[PDB]
């Protein structure tokens, strides 16, 4: 009869977000701009294994937590430029500050199909307590950045009116993973405040 | 005595109405407040008393955890309300409340 | 064949209301103000036990009257400041002056969720002729406060129009029970002509 915090109950309208992570995908094939209603996502919560994919843009995007009490809740995508695409990811409350292994893979659906032409394990660049397997079915991305727990990075843009939104603060919890296929440096930066953010539909 | 009348200038006495025993004092706080305005604290042997009853309250353990105002004022008229709290595992439980009304014949 | 009062039959609007009691609970996540529909009650007088449970603003609220010729007729929910919910309690009139004992049991459903954090007994404070069973399931509350037949308060704020309210005058049924998890004072309280009401819909 010793307390410890588990996760919230499911449920249909979550209200209390956070800020998971930022992805940054950068592809050599053409896209605009955003698109109201492109992207549209599924989750899963199954095990202690948090799942959530994701399509649009010509891509599918299928990020995994493990081993984590996080559930995933909400999805934005954008479209900057030289073809960036710029994915926020929202989570329920994080409970412990233990830095989870992560699993990305992306697959082109438009342009440039292929087999897997990528698969890897990244370190954890700042801290080095973590790892991503990343896997790249296709020949259309140039480079990938993933941000677990931003803290510069302002999730507030388009705050939803009805709900709450909590990030991290600290740097202790920050994660930055990142590859690069060109020759040139990574540039896979994006100014959060210069793009049309859209809120995926879930289905 | 919920109700105790007392003339200007003349000594009041006001009993929270629970004994103590000066060995629980330590996991014990003792709240005396009027009309949300704190008055008298004695969170775990350590007192505080507001300026507006600092100079003219005495607190009297033993007499029913009773204070005493001398040179009562025509403006310390109203409800005053004790509250003691003992500190059981893991939080602090409110085992008594008192009310008690002061009025001054001027 | 001699006479004693009895509790009045069931119907679908009861049209006399009786102030019964008043809960304050603090949390320490956020709620910012009152929102028309976010109440859900549901109530039941089994045997001589009165019972209602309440959801909304991510608490649910379970509260059984024992050995009561009451009847739970409405409730209504407010937000005041600093994470401050107040829920208005009316039963059916009183008939015996007795005191009765409680059982309060609060779980958290959206945020700081976890198994039974606190169970406890709370002596009633004025009197010391009943008890409250308090239970707490989560790390959500700081503090409780439960007023049974209030008389300071005043429930006719957004007195309903085509019913009949009545309040407790005595301070001989007064009673008082608390508890609060924070360091500093209880802090419980809250006025009354500060908080926007809401009445929960039953179901
Ligand atoms: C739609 C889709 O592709 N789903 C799969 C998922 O079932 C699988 O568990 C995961 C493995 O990392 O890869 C992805
Ligand atoms: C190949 C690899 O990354 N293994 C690690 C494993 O050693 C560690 O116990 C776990 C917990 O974070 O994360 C993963
Ligand atoms: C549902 C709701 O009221 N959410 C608001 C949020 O929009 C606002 O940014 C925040 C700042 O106090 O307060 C809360
Ligand atoms: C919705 C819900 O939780 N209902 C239960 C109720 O069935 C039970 O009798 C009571 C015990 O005190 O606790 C509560
Ligand atoms: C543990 C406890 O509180 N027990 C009392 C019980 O002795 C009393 O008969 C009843 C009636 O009010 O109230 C309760
Ligand atoms: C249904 C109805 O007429 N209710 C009224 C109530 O609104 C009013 O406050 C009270 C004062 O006399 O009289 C009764």
């Amino acid at each position: 009869a010793e307390y410890k915090n588990t996760i919230c109950p499911p449920r249909q309208d979550y209200r209390y977000w956070y800020f998971a992570a930022e992805l940054t995908i950068g592809v050599n094939y053409d896209i605009n701009s955003t698109i109201m209603g492109e992207c549209h996502m599924s989750e899963s919560y199954i095990d202690r294994n948090a799942n959530i994919v994701l399509t649009g843009y010509g891509l599918e995007i299928n990020m995994t937590i493990m081993d984590t009490d996080q559930r995933f809740v909400a999805a934005a995508e954008g479209v900057g430029k030289d073809n960036k695409l710029s994915v926020l990811l929202f989570t329920t409350q994080r409970l412990d500050k233990v830095h989870h292994n992560i699993s990305v893979t992306i697959t082109c659906m438009e342009m440039n199909c292929g087999t897997t032409k990528y698969d890897s394990d990244l370190p954890e660049s700042i801290h080095h307590k973590s790892s991503c397997d990343i896997t790249i079915n296709g020949s259309c991305v140039t480079c990938v950045n993933l941000e677990t727990d931003p803290t510069k990075i302002n999730p507030h843009y388009l705050h939803p009116k009805d709900k709450y939104l909590y990030r991290n603060s600290e740097y202790g919890m920050r994660g930055s993973y990142g590859v690069t296929f060109m020759d040139e440096l990574n540039q896979c930066f994006l100014d959060i405040k210069e793009v049309s953010y859209d809120i995926c539909y879930r289905e | 005595v919920i109700h105790v009348t007392k003339e200007v200038k003349e000594v009041a006495t006001l009993s929270c109405g629970h004994n103590v025993s000066v060995e629980e004092l330590a996991q014990t706080r003792i709240y005396w407040q009027k009309e949300k305005k704190m008055v008298l604290t004695m969170m775990s042997g350590d007192m505080n008393i507001w300026p507006e009853y600092k100079n003219r309250t005495i607190f009297d353990i033993t007499n029913n955890l009773s204070i005493v105002i001398l040179a009562l004022r025509p403006s310390d008229e109203g409800t005053y309300e004790c509250v003691v709290l003992k500190y059981e595992k893991d939080a602090f439980k409110r085992e008594h409340l008192a009310e008690v009304t002061l009025s001054v014949k001027a």
